[PDB]
């Protein structure tokens, strides 16, 4: 569901996008 | 008009607005990381939303042009991009569930806190709390508490919820017609209609688990030797022939070994091979290290970095007043816009995680030669492999010394040799077993092979036989021991670690071959090698725009993942393992536990 | 809103599909090249309007649809429609696939004893396959046929792997095979859901049941092949595969002269009263009609007995003989069969006919929930009807049997030893063929050990041993129509499994008492409103509910068909208690 | 592979429908 990453680290689901 | 261009002026409408967006969530996101502010996160959220819907409806109008009616092999890849990512597969009720279900299992594996006994009103958490008993403690008990703690505590509190995930999580993937969740994410590595270079979602199973075996000798006499030390640390809890508990690892789950380098090392004797305080000596700084790494990029013909870099990055912890989330992260904003995060300190790890985050700036810069959705890495185990070539070679004596941060009159010995190359295997070699075990745990989960009701016994089954690592205390169907980790409780892979582990080492083998090396490859610096920076160059611009297997092919000479690059780097280590455990047990009893 | 959607379709795809299938079976009875063109005209219409409705459904979100039976239906054209493969590789297989059909239906082999006579499969090849008792004979047939026709087929067969997974996995299908397993499987009812995985175990875990009974059949089928063939039989060697009945032992019912347990027994030959009692075609199908309506089931339209061909119609008109039920639909049936006076086309004649009920009782369904709920649902449903009719009870009650019999066990295990030759003999065959298949698309077969593998099978799971070696030039398994026509095959495994388990039912409903391979439903209003129960739904539920609906049962279970052999399985056991049981894998006639 | 069988046998592919 995300094509391109906008960065290289795994960022907690919560709070993100 | 013709299918093939009513689909350029799509496209071309489509990424006119996509760069414009990605960036602004981009951007926001940043603000956020940077400066917690309710408005950084409105602003996030708000952005992150436009965007999310934007790829929605894009997603939908691209089906409309079927792609056997597409030559053009380019917009081909571009459509297939925003028609197969296209989610909304589930029910909006369902759909809902699933993310509501996903925020609650992340809110509690960071919410989560473990009261210590005698302070029913004192609690730590994971960070720092929990994971510096389990990085540093040398109390048996102590560190025992926080592990059962962890998963007595909160791990409980997931079990039913991931439960109802993996049921949300196969119906969506069923309904593209994916076997299984675990499929599904086995779709990355996939390539399918490219004559010589196809690769089905199979022969990843059967690949990682034939290069595994050939792993065996090195991590079971890593094991032997490891196993023998701890006795020394715990002479009281440790059977001579068995695996070693869950708790006296040095990680909360033990995926390194690295904190029981303090317990392994061959030779304390030998001296440091750590140069912080040269570091210090010289007055270093972040911007200073920052600098180091990109002179050994130039030293093999990449890019400088940007101006933008140098002055919207914060390699600073802003402070008291500026909140912010210390996790090493390299950003690209799009528009040219690309910026790195690091709480930087005056310290070799974090000089070399410097040199790993700045190789990842140098892909997403490297493959802006793509367009916006060829934009990424050839799989999700690429960018990984390629930051960590470069700290490979940034931590050579080699490179430290002409750096000036090692004496260029220092002494590599076997005895210092050995000391590093241990160091490599306790985060490297470790970290294999662990992580193939827990994917395929949650493959069979998500396959069926598993019931509900021998989900732990499983996993205690496959980190015994796989791992050598059996429980300190006994756990019920009521725990949920993986998905006390943040990748499973957060819905990610984990199989890239296990892929870019194989890659980085061929990467390197290469490289290194370019840069005509003449003895072993732990000693191999490609600084001031053009020739080596070019081919890797070459595989960094393609990104998303070609097969994982050609990339590979552009810069090995071959076409799969191979681990016999991986054997010869850490065969002076097996070679002297082997010699060491002459007299000791090597392997493992899967049956004896602490609680026999 | 979709719903509207549906109604155009509905109302036109019925004219459109009407036309379609009348050109087929027009051709079918008369093979006129007009006929082609008229059909290919027709079939290329339907493959336009179908591409065209499809586009259109997918313009509508399945996520959306909240009402259910909509959804089952939308599921279906959104699934299909979609060339999801490059015009130039469309083009590559479906000449491939024509091209395999074509070498099939045309390869001949010539005698090297009269490089002039030559002969096809049907029915020259066939009839010595099925009759014939000379090894030298039955090898050069067995042998030719696979020495031209299937190394020719081979590097078709390599390519129609390559392309048809290509297309499988562009549908995120693991391969092909999976894309096949997709027909049995449910997603969206609770307690009703099933996987393409579960079916390779539900498929294995059986097999281990039917392992021991197949063991002594072919035991005693050795056993007595042995007489017939002394020299080229070993005792604890496998079943040289040319001697088994058919061109590739699918069944071994043509060897019951050689395997009949008690000889000057009374041989059941209903044919020869059919013929002395003057019988006709009329008189066959008309008299399964009336067994239909004793179940209580509709009587066949007019239609049927004016538009249907139940008889060769000589050399003025030829025509497709391959007993077959149509569904044109406008309530619109028909039966293409060239009926002759034996008990086999007497039974056929009800299987087919079976099918026509099947057709009727779920026409009301909507257009597109007018199908079997799986692959196996209705060439189960016709084998029950065979199943029943062949009842020494019901050759009485018709009259072709006189009622001086006397049911005996004598006859019982002759009755039985048949049935399993045709029913027990298959699974074997069946199983190991879709499983080599199976293997080949996820891949787990390198091209190079494609033959080795497949005899390897063989000879472990059926017990056949290849009577020459076969390198890698030939496709075996392509030897055979329904692989070298791309079509699946482990309906001729769940078929077997159901068939069983719905006349047991049935038969409990219809009160019948003592062994079931005795129970004629002759006679049994409960035990045929139950049955339709199930026919009328169509595919509009998940095989699973239905399943249950009549057995009670969600999944496939072995033991009816268990139950119903146990009888012939004590008497086999017995009978091979001083013969040795199993196969020697690593024996063969060339040793 | 297709929506709607018209009939109950499956018949070479070469002249197929
Ligand atoms: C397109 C989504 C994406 O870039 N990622 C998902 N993600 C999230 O945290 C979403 C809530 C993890 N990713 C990152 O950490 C990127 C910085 C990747
Ligand atoms: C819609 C296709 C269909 O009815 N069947 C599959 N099939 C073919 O594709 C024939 C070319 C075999 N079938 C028939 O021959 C019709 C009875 C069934």
């Amino acid at each position: 569901a995300c094509v391109r990453s906008h960065c290289s680290s795994l960022l907690p689901r919560i709070h993100c996008a | 008009s013709t299918i093939e261009e009513q689909a350029k002026t799509f496209l071309d409408k489509f990424n006119h607005e996509a760069e414009d967006l990605f960036y602004q969530s981009s951007l926001a996101s940043w603000n956020y990381n940077t400066n917690i502010t309710e408005e950084n996160v409105q602003n996030m959220n708000n952005a992150g939303d436009k965007w999310s819907a934007f790829l929605k409806e894009q997603s939908t109008l691209a089906q409309m042009y079927p792609l056997q009616e597409i030559q053009n092999l380019t917009v081909k890849l571009q459509l297939q991009a925003l028609q197969q990512n296209g989610s909304s597969v589930l029910s909006e009720d369902k759909s809902k569930r699933l993310n509501t279900i996903l925020n609650t299992m992340s809110t509690i594996y960071s919410t989560g806190k473990v009261c210590n006994p005698d302070n029913p009103q004192e609690c730590l958490l994971l960070e720092p709390g929990l994971n510096e008993i389990m990085a540093n403690s040398l109390d048996y008990n102590e560190r025992l508490w926080a592990w059962e703690s962890w998963r007595s505590e909160v791990g409980k509190q997931l079990r039913p919820l991931y439960e109802e995930y993996v049921v949300l999580k196969n119906e969506m993937a069923r309904a593209n017609h994916y076997e299984d969740y675990g499929d599904y994410w086995r779709g990355d590595y996939e390539v399918n209609g490219v004559d010589g270079y196809d690769y089905s979602r199979g022969q990843l199973i059967e690949d990682v688990e034939h290069t595994f075996e050939e792993i065996k000798p090195l991590y079971e006499h890593l094991h032997a030797y490891v196993r023998a030390k701890l006795m020394n640390a715990y002479p009281s809890y440790i059977s001579p022939i068995g695996c070693l508990p869950a708790h006296l690892l040095g990680d909360m789950w033990g995926r390194f070994w690295t904190n029981l380098y303090s317990l392994t090392v061959p030779f304390g004797q030998k001296p440091n091979i750590d140069v912080t305080d040269a570091m210090v000596d010289q007055a270093w700084d972040a911007q200073r290290i920052f600098k180091e790494a990109e002179k050994f990029f130039v030293s093999v013909g990449l890019p400088n970095m940007t101006q933008g870099f140098w002055e919207n990055s914060m390699l600073t912890d802003p402070g008291n007043v500026q909140k912010a989330v210390c996790h090493p992260t390299a950003w690209d904003l799009g528009k040219g816009d690309f910026r790195i995060l690091m709480c930087t300190k005056v310290t070799m790890d974090d000089f070399l995680t410097a040199h790993h985050e700045m190789g990842h700036i140098q892909y997403d810069m490297a493959y802006a030669a793509q367009p916006f959705l060829l934009r990424n890495g050839a799989n999700e185990g690429f960018h990984e492999a390629v930051g960590e070539i470069m700290s490979l070679s940034a931590a050579t004596p080699k490179h430290l010394k002409s750096i000036g941060l090692l004496s260029p009159d220092f002494q590599e010995d076997n005895e210092t040799e050995i000391n590093f190359l241990l160091k490599q295997a306790l985060t490297i070699v470790g970290t294999l077993p662990f992580t193939y075990m827990l994917e395929k745990w949650r493959w069979m989960v998500f396959k069926g092979e598993i019931p509900k009701d021998q989900w732990m016994k499983k996993w205690w089954e496959m980190k015994r036989e796989i791992v050598g690592v059996v429980e300190p205390v006994p756990h019920d169907e009521t725990y949920c021991d993986p998905a006390s980790l943040f990748h499973v409780s957060n819905d990610y892979s984990f199989i890239r670690y296990y892929t870019r582990t194989l890659y980085q080492f061929q990467f390197q083998e290469a490289l290194c071959q370019a840069a005509k090396h003449e003895g072993p490859l732990h000693k191999c610096d490609i600084s001031n090698s053009t020739e080596a920076g070019q081919k890797l160059f070459n595989m960094l611009r393609l990104g998303k725009s070609e097969p994982w297997t050609l990339a590979l092919e552009n810069v090995v000479g071959a076409k799969n993942m191979n681990v016999r690059p991986l054997l010869n780097y850490f065969e002076p280590l097996f070679t002297w393992l082997k010699d060491q455990n002459k007299n000791s047990f090597v392997g493992w009893s899967t049956d004896w536990s602490p609680y026999a």
